[PDB]
């Protein structure tokens, strides 16, 4: 139906704790997962079922929701945090990516 | 003992009430979490009577990578669940599963008039169990008018 | 097997006793209609209009002692599911009716418990 | 439920009353069988030979308060059939049973009515 | 109240009495107005012990205009009716018919020991109804010699 | 209807009596289960280990009593399932139960035979 | 008449004793001669709850000489006996055969929990009677500890 993600852009100091909201088209069914794409390279994943973590990414990195609304939050950023952020639903037996954030120092 | 009378067989009634009053967690995510596939155990079912109207309802379709769908075709019997607040269409994929779909907590999968062990393919139902109890003719036709 | 009904002193009650969890209300449905051409099959309900609407008020954790029956019968009843084959639907309400008048009558001495036999009128007769 | 017997004063009587429609001869059919190798399902009757015939006479218009029977009771079995789900065959003698074992027994007073309980041998052992 | 005993389960008997007796038209021209289709009804089953010898028995197969018969598929229990005095062949067609095939007064299409909400396909009934009764060993075996 | 229970002078008694051909040796299964997680229909057993293991010791040729038993039966049991006609099962228990009732209950005589109501604590009452 | 007490409907049991322990003949060539097909017989079945351990066991699929198997088709319900010492497999070829294979001492073709007048086909099973008895909560747990 319509999956959006914001903001578009955004723009925050080094040290600054910023969040990011998902909202997924249905009521989520499965694992919603949040990716990391730094320009250039492929994504990869670090939170998985909205809350989880996987194993290396470092402890600033956190996130929580429920339902159709979803948040994605670090705790300090860093220089190298700089990248754009997606939100992956998989409904309908079809993985759909959220429009992404990207994050400015 | 000696205390309540039982008049006909038809005022013994069976009310089925769903996991939602017992303020469990509603979200299909969740809900999907306390159901799993076995093989080597057969479905039973049990009718009752009456039932609570549910706040949450789901109509699933787990199939094969190739497209069979793994849950088990239901009886002429089994229909949809008569009262749901809001009903979850949800379609999954599980290669591994094997045998049928039962309830891990123990509860059953309402259906209309009818409780199974099993979650039938393509009928809505609700987690919930039945309670077995007497209301007199008089005593029943207050409660619903 | 416990029993709902109106309440002795529209408030009811029901005998059972077990010795935040629970919803308040508790709105229920029910296909028995009330006693000129609905009972036909063909006429009166279908599948749609088939069930009437009810609702039962929490009275001293009325509607929590109904929850948290049915939370525990379904234990013994998976348990009383497996012996029987037939995967079809088993009538539950015929076997605890049985039950019911085995617990009741299935030799009994009128005096004391476990005979439920009436003599108050008995013992007035007599004298 | 009526019951139909022979008459104390072949006459039959039933019990049943109501309080030039119906047809007066009365032709029936039964499986039940007399009670050496007929009772083995490879052997005795099959598909043909399975039903007994009978006759019921018309006697204080005795066929049609039988026939007027069905004509009412069947109105209170749909209604009774609205309520189970199974679409297949749904054993009514079973159900009629323990409703004659509930009606009658399902506490009451040994004196007055609601209460089949013979005295009239214990009133005169006690004198 | 206490008038009447039953002993054993085995006499409380069910007998289904034909519309015939009734005296109602047994053409099959006037018998076909008294049943219609109708969708959204579950279609139910009563065994009843006794019977009547039937007038006239009826034997139709309402088909779509492609040939689609409209009529249900009999399960296994359902058997012909056992005693006929005749047996009218009927072959209708009906383009506008949806559901199932039901009785407009209430009755039942009776077959061998059953009774049925619904007319099967090519199986043999009559109209009638059914009615609860006891007759202890002693008395059935007077009656049926 | 029969029953089997322990001695009352691990030997057992059946209360059925008839008026080298059975086994002396007489093992057999069963499903019913002892009274944390085995109740679920997802753990506990499967179909393979469903089965209880049981022994029956012949006392008094109990066990040849038991296979005679149901030698008899089957030929009235094969009667009972021609006048059904649901192909499907039949629950047999309910039968017997209903049936045991009735021949108790299904109006009596508090005094003499055909009527199991206990007064020999109401005869002491009395006085 | 008043000896002996029921005190629920669990405690009624249907044991099903084999006639291995009646001392007739294990082999399946004189067992085989023991069952016969007829037409016109409806198939029924009976459920029990306890059984014996079965001496000789057989699994048994008899053919058309096209490769018709003229067994009937096993119902769900239907499952292969629990404790077998040996199983014959056996596939014969009948091809006058007609209508259904029944017992011809009257005995039941035993299944799990299921007594019937028919061999289903590609299902073990053992020839044998039931019995009817009670055994009170207490008594049947020593039993089988
Ligand atoms: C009547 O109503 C009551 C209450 O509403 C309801 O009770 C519920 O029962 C179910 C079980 O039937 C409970 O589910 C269990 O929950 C516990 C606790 O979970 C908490 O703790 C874990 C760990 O600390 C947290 O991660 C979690 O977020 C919770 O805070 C779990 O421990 C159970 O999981 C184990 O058992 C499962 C059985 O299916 C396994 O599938 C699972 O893998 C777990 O196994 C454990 O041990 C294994 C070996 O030892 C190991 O391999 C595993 O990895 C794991 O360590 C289970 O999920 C539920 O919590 C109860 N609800 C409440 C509110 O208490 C009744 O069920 C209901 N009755 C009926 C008939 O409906
Ligand atoms: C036990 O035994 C009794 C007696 O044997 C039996 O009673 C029968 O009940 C049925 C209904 O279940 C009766 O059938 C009705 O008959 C009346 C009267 O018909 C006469 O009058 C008309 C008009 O004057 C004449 O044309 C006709 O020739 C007759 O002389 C009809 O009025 C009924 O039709 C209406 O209701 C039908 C319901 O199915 C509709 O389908 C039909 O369209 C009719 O509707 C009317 O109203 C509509 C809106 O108002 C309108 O749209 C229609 O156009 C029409 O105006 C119905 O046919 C039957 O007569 C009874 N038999 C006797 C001898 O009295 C019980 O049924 C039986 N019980 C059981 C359980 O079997
Ligand atoms: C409870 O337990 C008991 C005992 O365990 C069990 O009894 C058994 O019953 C069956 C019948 O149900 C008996 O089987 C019959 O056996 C007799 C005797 O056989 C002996 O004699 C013949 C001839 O002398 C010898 O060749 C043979 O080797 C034996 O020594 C047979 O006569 C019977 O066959 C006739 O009846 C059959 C019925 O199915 C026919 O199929 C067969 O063709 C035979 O018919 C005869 O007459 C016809 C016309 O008159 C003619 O056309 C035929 O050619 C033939 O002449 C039958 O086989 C078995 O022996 C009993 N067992 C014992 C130990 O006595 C109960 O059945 C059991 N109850 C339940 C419910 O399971
Ligand atoms: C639940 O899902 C099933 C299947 O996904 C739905 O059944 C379909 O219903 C439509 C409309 O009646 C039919 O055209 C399809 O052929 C059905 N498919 C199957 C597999 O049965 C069902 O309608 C859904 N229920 C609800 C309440 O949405
Ligand atoms: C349904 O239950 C109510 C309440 O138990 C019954 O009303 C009682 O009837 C008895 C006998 O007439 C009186 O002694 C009580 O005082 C009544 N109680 C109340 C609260 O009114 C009623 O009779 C029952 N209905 C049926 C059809 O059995
Ligand atoms: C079937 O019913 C008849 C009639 O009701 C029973 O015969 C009666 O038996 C009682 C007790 O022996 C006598 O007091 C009556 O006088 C008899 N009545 C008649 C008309 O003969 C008969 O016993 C019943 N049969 C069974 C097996 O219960
Ligand atoms: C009623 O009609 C049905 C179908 O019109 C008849 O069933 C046919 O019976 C013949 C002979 O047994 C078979 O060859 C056909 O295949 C059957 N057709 C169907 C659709 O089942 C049935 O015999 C008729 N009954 C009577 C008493 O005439
Ligand atoms: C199962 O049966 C046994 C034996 O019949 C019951 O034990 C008897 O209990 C009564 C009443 O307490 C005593 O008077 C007897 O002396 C006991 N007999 C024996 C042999 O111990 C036992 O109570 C029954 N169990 C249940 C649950 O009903
Ligand atoms: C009895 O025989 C039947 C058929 O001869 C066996 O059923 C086969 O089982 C295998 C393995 O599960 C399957 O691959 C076949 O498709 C089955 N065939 C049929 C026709 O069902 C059955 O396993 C045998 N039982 C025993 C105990 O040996």
């Amino acid at each position: 139906i319509q999956m959006t993600q914001s903001p578009s852009s955004l723009s925050a100091s080094v040290g600054d704790r910023v969040t990011i909201t998902c909202q997924a088209s249905q009521v989520i069914s499965n694992y919603l997962n949040w990716y990391q794409q730094k320009p250039g390279k492929a994504p990869k994943l670090l939170i998985y079922d909205t809350s989880n973590l996987k194993t290396g990414v470092p402890s600033r990195f956190s996130g929580s929701g429920s339902g159709t609304d979803f948040t994605f939050t670090i705790s300090s950023l860093q220089p190298e945090d700089i990248a754009t952020y997606y939100c992956q639903q998989y409904e309908n037996l079809q993985f759909t990516f959220g429009p992404g954030t990207k994050v400015d120092i | 003992v000696c205390s309540g009378t039982l008049q006909k067989t038809e005022d013994v009634h069976l009310m089925g009430f769903t996991l939602s009053g017992q303020k469990v967690a509603d979200s299909p995510l969740e809900a999907s979490k306390r159901w799993a596939f076995r093989t080597g155990v057969p479905p039973k079912n049990v009718e009752y009577t009456e039932g609570e109207e549910a706040k949450t309802c789901y109509n699933i379709s787990v199939t094969d990578p190739s497209g069979k769908s793994l849950l088990l075709d239901p009886p002429s019997n089994i229909r949809d669940y008569p009262k749901c607040k809001t009903v979850h269409h949800i379609q999954g994929q599980n290669p591994h599963a094997q045998g049928i779909a039962l309830h891990l907590w123990g509860a059953f999968f309402l259906y209309d008039r009818v409780a199974s062990t099993t979650m039938y393919r393509g009928k809505v139902f609700t987690e919930g169990n039945i309670a077995a109890m007497i209301v007199n003719k008089t005593v029943h036709r207050m409660i619903f008018s | 097997s416990p029993s709902f009904n109106t309440s002795t002193n529209i408030s009811l009650t029901f005998s059972y006793f077990p010795d935040n969890d629970c919803d308040a209300e508790l709105r229920i449905w029910s296909v028995q209609e009330d006693d000129g051409l609905s009972w036909i099959p063909f006429f009166g309900p279908g599948i749609e209009g088939l069930y009437t609407a009810g609702l039962i008020k929490n009275q001293n954790n009325l509607v929590c002692r109904l929850r948290r029956l049915a939370n525990q019968t379904a234990k013994s009843l998976e348990l009383l599911l497996r012996v029987t084959t037939e995967e079809r639907t088993f009538s539950l309400i015929n076997r605890h009716a049985i039950d019911f008048l085995l617990t009741r009558w299935g030799t009994c001495k009128v005096l004391g418990p476990d005979c439920c036999i009436g003599i108050e009128d008995l013992s007035k007769n007599i004298s």
